[PDB]
């Protein structure tokens, strides 16, 4: 076993870094530039003000903007074959999630267009094993993430998903040659985005810090960074959302904390929790940031009971446990007396939980949040056995099996929580 | 007044673990590197502190060289003559041993041989603070690379 600590070379982050950041793009020797952006962000003005600085000096760019919601293996593709028609020299990569994933297959089918998807889909799948060599990539571009969304960690982190055209499959991809070599973090960008994406990006970084805090690869390199983005959004979150853009510090706060806990799980990987949310957020078409809301009541006491169901000769023997990991963030925020016990921290927690759940205004369970019985009982099933083969890298401890990862969506449509 | 922004740069890599030198000098070996050279101090050479490194990379093969004269504190004579003995050599990776005074030096030594015309009084008025952002320093990493 041994371990690392991989990150992009370069991070800018300040509030209007982008003009400045773009500069040492342009100081260099680059003449050529792509552009990745969805169809919304460009109809409006958003992947202008760039543009304009870039054309100041003089290049050639171009906006590739026919990424929608999720990459479907074509419109990456469609890119490709553009990219091969224009020799460009820096790919700079606009948006959250989709629209971002989805530069990186351009990137990598870009300077091998030789290698056919296939092998990369076979062969590069989860990054704990490092037995299998990527080939190099980086001799003729390079690839610039700028974040329009205050949430996903996507600008730092080597993960891309896309989906099989004629069939739905997903094709997950990672490898940490991935990872842009400049990430720039800019706060203007998020002044106008309404109170119904700050609260579901904002649980979205939650979730992805909460997590890695207990994930069985976490080294002592990334929990100082998990344990930082989540004091950070307990202070600022709930007043970026009643105020909005009329405190613009707490905004800009919450932006910058969504690239650390994106630097936090792009070492540790992410457990349970964001691979059902990653599947059930699929087949009802609800969106990122919701999925991983109503059920992170319940998956957090999932690793609280006494199961012998384990990793076998794994995260037991060294690992202590999970159950005090989580009573570790209890009274690392305050959320505890001086004399208490592991129980009483953990309910503390959930408690807290509760309050910034409701506060924030998302719906108590899945029947409030648009989904019926009918195609749920009969869709339960298909959706639990596929969340046990969706890159669950022995995180949460307690190994799943389906038939119990079945009662946790089967008591959070209805409302109730988890007690044996 | 232009509002100012922070950064945060690193290694692209970095590893740690009980027993991580032969399995990240691997992924070197696997890579195309053919030659290499090691900047180490004096007290660890006369210990065994140097074959760990020199025989996990013969064992694959690449000409490694020895230099062992920095002392605790580098004088801007033995870094001169390591870059005398650098283009003298053409490496392709360089590795630092030690911590402190020859990991400081082996910086310097990656610049003038990178950039032999420049001379380092050159590079004493120019970089010596990080807040600047004005100046650029001629880009490195074209026939070499630091590992630490």
């Amino acid at each position: 076993n041994m371990l690392w600590h991989k990150l992009p070379k370069s991070i800018y982050f300040r509030r209007g870094s982008l003009p400045i950041a773009l500069d040492e793009v342009i100081t260099d020797g680059h003449k050529r530039a792509l552009i990745v952006t969805d169809r919304f962000l460009f109809n409006n003005g958003y992947a202008d003000q760039i543009t304009s600085v870039l054309k100041a000096a003089g290049v050639e760019t171009e906006v590739f903007f026919e990424v929608e919601a999720d990459p479907t293996l074509s419109i990456v593709r469609k890119g490709a074959e553009l990219a091969n028609s224009f020799k460009p020299d820096v790919i700079i990569a606009l948006g959250g999630g989709s629209p971002m994933d989805a530069a990186k297959i351009m990137w990598v089918m870009y300077e091998h267009p030789e290698t056919h998807f296939e092998e990369l889909a076979l062969r590069f799948m989860d990054i704990r094993k490092r037995i299998y060599k990527f080939p190099k990539m980086g001799v003729k571009a390079k690839m610039i993430a700028v974040t329009t969304t205050s949430g996903t960690g996507s600008e730092v982190t080597p993960f891309a998903v896309v989906t099989d055209d004629a069939t739905g499959q997903k094709y997950p991809l990672a490898d940490y040659a991935l990872t842009p070599d400049m990430a720039i973090v800019d706060a203007n960008l998020v002044m106008d985005m309404p109170k119904s994406l700050c609260a579901f990006g904002g649980l979205d970084a939650v979730t992805h810090a909460m997590e890695a805090y207990v994930s069985v690869l976490a080294s002592e390199f990334s929990d100082g960074q998990a344990l930082q983005a989540l004091k950070l959004l307990k202070e600022y979150l709930p007043a970026s959302y009643h105020e909005g853009s009329k405190n613009p510090v707490a905004r800009e706060r919450v932006h910058s904390a969504a690239t650390i806990a994106g630097i936090a799980f792009a070492n540790a990987f992410l457990g349970v929790c964001h691979s059902m949310a990653h599947k059930l957020g699929s087949q009802f078409h609800i969106p990122h940031g919701l999925a991983n809301a109503l059920l992170i009541c319940n998956v957090i006491r999932y690793n609280a009971n006494d199961n012998p169901t384990k990793q076998t000769a794994f995260s037991q023997y060294d690992r202590p446990q999970a159950r005090r990991r989580y009573a570790e963030i209890a009274d690392h925020l305050g959320l505890s007396a001086p004399g208490d016990r592991t129980a009483a921290k953990i309910e503390k927690l959930l408690a807290w939980l509760e309050t910034l759940k409701a506060e924030l205004g998302i719906p108590k369970s899945i029947r409030e949040a648009g989904v019926q019985e009918a195609d749920f009982l009969a869709n339960v099933d298909k959706l639990s056995e596929d969340a046990f083969d969706d890159q669950c890298t022995g995180a949460n401890p307690r190994y799943p099996l389906i038939s119990e990862l079945k009662q946790i969506l089967l008591d959070t449509y209805y409302g109730r929580d988890y007690v044996e | 007044r232009a509002e100012n922004m922070l950064w945060h740069k690193l290694p692209k890599s970095i590893y740690f673990r009980r027993g991580s030198l032969p399995i990240a000098l691997d992924e070197v070996i696997t890579d195309g590197h053919k030659r290499a050279l090691i900047v180490t101090d004096r007290f660890l050479f006369n210990n065994g502190y140097a074959d760990q490194i020199t025989s996990v990379l013969k064992a694959a093969g690449v000409e490694t060289e020895v230099f062992f004269e920095v002392e605790a504190d580098p004088t801007l004579s033995i870094v001169r003559k390591g870059a005398e003995l650098a283009n003298s050599f053409k490496p392709d990776v360089i590795i630092a041993l030690g911590g402190g005074s020859p990991m400081d030096a082996a910086k310097i030594m990656w610049v003038m041989y990178e950039h032999p015309e420049t001379h380092f009084e050159e590079l004493a008025l120019r970089f010596m603070d990080i807040r600047k952002r004005i100046y650029k320093f001629p880009k490195m990493g074209v026939k070499a690379k630091m590992i630490a």
